[PDB]
């Protein structure tokens, strides 16, 4: 049983490299897409 | 009296996790579900990104 | 008797090499758990800051609209014995750390969720400017 | 609520493609499309909210397939994967089956292995527990495999990989499975995490070795696995395999029964091992009987 | 699907900046390098289906340069990671460093320390198992374990550590080893989880101080482990380190093979802890060569 709870937690090593990876990759568009609507203010002002 | 000591021991221990496969067999489940729901997160901060580039050259 | 005792030893042998390896296999599991709460500590540390980002989002939208053999069993049974403890300590240590994390993942999990809800609706409500 | 077939029908009628003379003053037909789907996705939520899970997925099939002719494939791969969960639990495994196909075509296509590999490894567990298809699951596991290892996924690839072996192995294929479990074993050498699987996997490799009749096989990679891996050498398996070709090599089907009997009582055979085993004692009796 | 070669000549003819009288009509030429990004990311996607995939981290690179030119510095690191997984994937491992050196240098510029310190461990695992480069693998692990620190990730930052620790040992630095050593005793004091490493890193340190010559500084690392670590006060290495310090003390070689033998009895070496022992007592036997 360890060895079936270690192999599970093999497998979610990927899920946890995703996670990371795709939520920095989200706040990192967003803040992009936030510098956009400020600029877009800016100039609608 | 030692050796019983022992196989009780290890009985408890082999209860407890068993208790841990199932608990990692509901962490295993989430994961995947949020692996699901972040690359939805991905895309739509791509989307928002670019709607809002859209709407900043709109106005200039 | 002799041969008896022989099997015993043979046993407690085995019993010492395998739990030895069940050792291992809880260790390298717990240095990977911790290893991936550090990954969702940031995995979260990025969604608080995402849902700031949001709320700014969300007022530069709204007004964008707007504009020896009896020895050898005694001696294997020791080591087995503080091998079994330190497997115990182990799994009392799994079931915490899983619980916690799983709490953690939980609120992760809504977190992303009303994230992406509330990007969709700016991303709508941009298009329509 | 609106009524789901009242949907289906308006998105029907808007789903027809501009011919002729009205072509020239009608904009893209994609705009078409896409409510067609909109209205087909509602449909399907309505069919999903009632419970009656396989029209939903029909609905879902057919917002995809409107998808598809606006151009918006990634919603398309989605939507298939929609109408797939719908039919899933709705117990339909052939449309299932149909769904999946779409999306992971869909996803290879927009160069997203990572979701086509989850997607052909689900697909192929339709077809070995639902369908029974075996064959053509051996082809989704070994696929998708193959674009985990692409992504350097180790462990799905793995994942993939041992139950395409097990497959092989149970279809009589043993040589191949024998060449998948090499692979596998050379993936797994040196990672601390995954010697369990190792000595796991020393020994099916030569049970296929044995069930081919190939015991010189079986010997030299119990010699390997004895000498690369340190665990392995002093394993259970390691042993018991020595065990088994030593009774291959003698033509005792007996001796043969008996080991496994001694690594069943502290070690419970799974049906896979049994199945490559009982065929090992029917190729030792066959050589007896000829030999008799 | 188009041919990606042409793909890759439209890219290049498009890559040429706007030089002389048509720069001063011409607007940025940010649009430009775009298009030529999009056309090489569409054909390394291409070759990427066709399991090209040299081909497809070349025009990788190729398309993260001219994004570096376009000024998108961030998807030119994203498509650095892309040549890396293909380079990798493709089995060219020097690309691959290259791949990881570009995309480090864009996420330390960019201040994701996290990225960095990932992808140069990332590289130091590559650099160490093969192309064989121990010194700047050892750059790259402290480097990545001292941006860890910088992150306030503990767990990254050990495991960094002791990877760094283990290499410096091995090739020769035993103080700085021994000194990392300590960095990782102390970061993992009092700490539940990780009293099993520590078990093991009072040992290290005194192997390596003791490949040092310095018998007082295995020592005093031992009595730092009694006193500090209650679990490894009664644990089999510090009897291991302790029965080392008494054989060198008393310049036995033969006693200090024996320990060795005992050691493996119970629990089997590792090839770090042989060179170790094998190096101090070949410092007995250089101990030899001046004892005449």
């Amino acid at each position: 049983l360890f060895n079936d709870m270690e192999e599970l937690v093999i497998e979610q090593q990927e899920n946890v490299d995703v996670i990371d990876k795709n939520v920095e990759d989200a706040q990192l568009d967003v803040e992009q897409g936030v510098g956009h609507t400020d600029k877009a203010v800016k100039s609608a002002r | 009296s030692r050796t019983a000591e022992l196989q009780a021991e290890i009985d408890d221990t082999v209860g407890i996790m068993r208790d841990n496969i199932n608990k990692v067999a509901e962490r295993g489940e989430r994961l995947t579900s949020i692996e699901d729901k972040a690359d939805n997160l991905a895309v739509s901060a791509q989307g928002f990104k670019r709607g809002a580039n859209r709407v900043r050259k709109a106005m200039w | 008797i002799k041969f008896t005792k022989q099997s015993s030893v043979a046993s407690t042998r085995n019993t010492l090499k395998m739990a030895q390896d069940a050792e291992r296999a809880g260790m390298n599991t717990l240095g990977m758990l911790g290893h991936q709460s550090e990954q969702l500590n940031n995995v979260e540390g990025n969604l608080d800051l995402m849902k700031v980002q949001n709320k700014v989002a969300d007022e530069k939208v709204a007004e964008l609209k707007k504009l020896e053999m009896e020895l050898e069993i005694d001696r294997n049974l020791d080591q087995i014995q503080q091998v079994s403890n330190r497997l115990k300590k182990m799994a009392l240590t799994t079931g915490k750390e899983l619980d916690s994390q799983q709490k953690r993942l939980n609120n992760i999990e809504e977190s992303t969720d009303d994230l992406d809800i509330n990007l969709h609706m700016n991303t709508n409500r941009l298009a329509g400017i | 609520m609106s009524d789901p077939v009242e949907l289906l029908k308006r998105a029907e009628k808007k789903g027809v493609p501009s011919s002729g003379f009205m072509k020239l003053f009608s904009g893209s037909d994609s705009y078409k499309f896409e409510e067609a789907a909109d209205l087909c996705v509602q449909a399907a939520t309505i069919y999903r909210l009632r419970k009656e899970l396989n029209l939903a997925g029909d609905s879902f099939l057919k917002a995809a397939d409107y998808q598809k002719k606006a151009g918006n494939e990634d919603e398309a791969g989605n939507t298939y994967v929609e109408a797939y969960k719908c039919f899933k639990s709705g117990g339909n495994s052939v449309n299932a089956v149909d769904s999946l196909e779409n999306a992971i075509q869909i996803f290879t296509h927009r160069g997203q292995f990572r979701r086509g590999a989850n997607f052909k490894f689900e697909l192929g567990e339709i077809l070995e527990n639902d369908l029974h298809d075996y064959a053509k699951a051996i082809d989704c596991y070994e696929l998708a495999g193959e674009w985990y290892a692409q992504d350097q996924s180790v462990a799905l690839s793995n994942k993939c990989f041992i139950k395409c072996a097990d497959l092989k192995a149970l279809d009589g294929q043993y040589i191949e499975a024998s060449d998948i479990y090499s692979k596998l074993i050379k993936s797994s050498m040196g990672n601390r995490l995954s010697q369990w699987s190792l000595k796991d996997y020393f020994l099916k490799k030569g049970l296929c070795q044995l069930a081919a009749t190939d015991a010189v096989a079986a010997a030299r990679t119990l010699q390997e696995g004895q000498s690369e891996d340190p665990n392995f050498a002093d394993s259970r398996e390691s042993n018991f395999l020595k065990s088994l070709i030593d009774a291959v090599n003698e033509g005792d089907s007996e001796q043969l029964s008996e080991h496994c009997k001694e690594f069943d009582n502290f070690m419970r055979l799974d049906k896979w091992k049994i199945t490559i085993l009982n065929k090992i004692k029917e190729s030792i009796q066959q050589q007896e009987d000829d030999l008799l």
